[PDB]
């Protein structure tokens, strides 16, 4: 029926796979961010009366 | 990329 | 309402006039009166109730007993300086105003558009 | 007739205008890996940050994934992808801006805490959101703050769920305590638009 | 006169399986970033950060680092079925530690 | 203040293996293409056409 | 090794987008007075619209 | 018209 | 902070048997803060004689020298 | 190769 189990992706992967009851994709990812922040590099303790 | 039938859905 | 609560209202003198959102239906307008401006700034109306908007940082020093009196431990540094950047943020937060625009804009460099905080 | 002198009002305006905060930015790098086994279909996070206000992000994503070993070079194409988005932590909790000293009325109390989620019986299990934002699995009695799995759910209700076949999930807005991720299952996503999955269910 | 010697070592690139990311652990006004805050003294890291278990412990200090050190690193993370604390665990596609007992 | 959060999927293309395609599906004159019908309302999509 | 075939998927993709709305913008000029009596500190509500 | 102290009142 | 920490004294009530403490000049409550400092620019900085040269001033001596 | 946190340790 066009229902929400229809419309979901599930493709069978199960069949076309060799080894059986491994997961599907292992994944290494790696986020390189450029940051601009409201903070300095290093925070050294002190400065009281400032900030 | 355009605005599909249905509504968004990605 | 919605206008006075965000524009006009004095933030810590002044409670939120009644904003209902749902369906209901009213009789009169006794949550809808017309509503006073506040004066200019001067030197008594940019008055505000308190030195910092909490209820001020106080230093614990105990108090000798009667049994029955109060132990504090010996003051860090750290403890003392945590102190200091506590009062500060109170008084940022006096000085600056504590609507959430309010708030980016003095503790922050940022100018938040209005649309996007509602 | 004579010439009226002027009021001090702009004067007095003046006097109250608050200096600027200096805010003291910096640039820096804030690369991290991260590693993990998933199955076609669901919505999984592999990346979470904190952006606070005045931040800029410039971001690159290297990615390397292996399939696990096919039988054949099976004929049909398949699509890894990845999708960010920003969440301001307003649309994910009601209380985020009382949290942050807003007041309705003078004096109100603020003093909120971050809502929680406890782990159930037996600790979050593998597969499950805990797990792929990184929360350790198996481990009894812990509670993370709910925000980043409201989050979740806000992205998939506003651009993964098909608004007429699929129901909203769940979103609470308030200071509750959640126990486990009955709430919170993993998502998956709609298949691409063709001549059914386009269809719609009336005229 | 000197000797001269030459020493080899071999090291991994870290990244961490069990404990909370810090994120997970803000609960209060000012476990978040704020400017009048960034020149506090030392924060504690917490044991549940590396090795979480839900005892007493877990909020018992690790060691001392930077104040919101968290917004500047960001510790690499194993999250599925590679993790070595899974019953059928894929731990052989990586050299994170496992920890058996709190470091 | 704002999460960032990034999303993984993957995805397959889609065929089908069950059910009739429209064109034998056809019985009388105004099953087939006309100018003059381009513009009526939505079609049925019957369901033999994805699993008779 | 043989080259892969592609897939339809991107054209079935292009059939499911719905054309744009027309939409018949106008220019005009929407002129109105309002007559009042009121006073002072008081928030009128003028202009409404 | 600049940011003035006790938050914002117009 | 590389030391026990700098804790300005505050006394104890006697049970007799309490813990008498003076009044806190400001010239005392500024050495405890510069000496606080001091042992946080050594738990950061390092402590072998080198570390205290680098930190503490300017000056990259020559290892050489230091033995 | 700069200053390091902790002193020295290659």
């Amino acid at each position: 029926a066009l229902n929400q189990e229809f419309i979901e992706e599930n493709p069978p992967m199960k069949r076309v796979l060799a080894v059986q009851d491994e997961p599907q994709f292992i994944m290494d990812a790696f986020f390189d961010l450029k940051c601009v922040r409201p903070m300095p590099v290093y925070s050294v303790p002190g400065l009281i009366d400032h900030f | 990329a355009r605005s599909m039938r249905g509504g968004i859905r990605l | 309402n919605l206008i006075y609560n965000e524009w006009y209202r004095d933030e810590n003198l002044i409670n939120s006039a009644p904003l209902p959102l749902g369906d209901e239906e009213e009789t009169g307008l006794a949550n809808f009166p017309l509503r006073k401006r506040a004066k200019r700034h001067d030197y008594f109306t940019s008055a505000l109730p308190w030195p910092q908007k909490g209820e001020g940082v106080e230093i614990g020093l105990g108090v000798p007993p009667s049994e029955g009196g109060e132990v504090v431990d010996n003051l860090t540094i750290n403890s003392l300086r945590q102190a200091f950047q506590l009062q500060r943020l109170l008084e940022r937060d006096a000085r600056g105003g504590t609507r959430y625009i309010e708030i980016i804009r003095s503790h922050f460099g940022v100018i938040s558009p209005d649309a996007r905080v509602q | 007739f004579g010439r009226k002198v002027p009021s001090n009002a702009k004067s007095q305006h003046n006097f109250s205008v608050i200096p600027s905060a200096n805010i003291q930015r910096s640039v820096f790098n804030r690369s991290s890996g991260y590693k993990t086994t998933f199955d076609a279909g669901y919505l999984i996070p592999v990346f979470l940050d904190e952006a606070l206000p005045g931040d800029t992000f410039h971001l690159k994503t290297s990615v390397l994934a292996r399939l696990s070993t096919p039988v054949v070079p099976f004929m049909d194409n398949l699509r890894l992808d990845i999708q960010y988005f920003s969440v301001p932590y307003r649309l994910v909790w009601d209380n985020w801006q009382k949290f942050n000293g807003e007041q309705k009325n003078p004096g109100d109390s603020t003093d909120y805490l971050i809502p929680q989620i406890k782990a159930p019986a037996g600790g979050f299990p593998v597969g499950s959101l805990a797990d792929y934002f990184g929360v350790p699995t198996g481990v009894e009695n812990i509670s993370v703050s709910a925000l980043p799995f409201r989050a979740y759910n806000l992205i998939y209700n506003e651009w993964y769920r098909d608004e007429n076949l699929i129901n909203s999930a769940p979103l609470p807005l308030g200071d509750e305590e959640e126990t486990g991720l009955a709430n919170f299952p993993l998502r998956k996503r709609a298949k691409r638009h063709d001549y059914f999955t386009s269809a719609l269910p009336w005229p | 006169h000197c000797f001269v010697i030459g020493l080899v070592s071999v090291r991994a690139d870290l990244t961490y399986q069990q404990g909370i990311p810090r994120m997970f652990s803000r609960q209060t006004r000012f476990d978040f970033y704020w400017p009048a805050l960034a020149h506090l003294g030392e924060q504690a890291i917490l044991n549940k950060e590396i090795y979480a278990q839900g005892n007493a412990k877990d909020d018992e200090v690790f060691g001392y680092q930077e104040r919101y050190a968290e917004y500047r690193y960001r510790p690499s993370q194993i999250t599925g079925k590679l993790r070595s604390t899974d019953p059928q665990s894929l731990d052989v596609w990586h050299l994170a530690q496992r920890f058996d007992s709190l470091p």
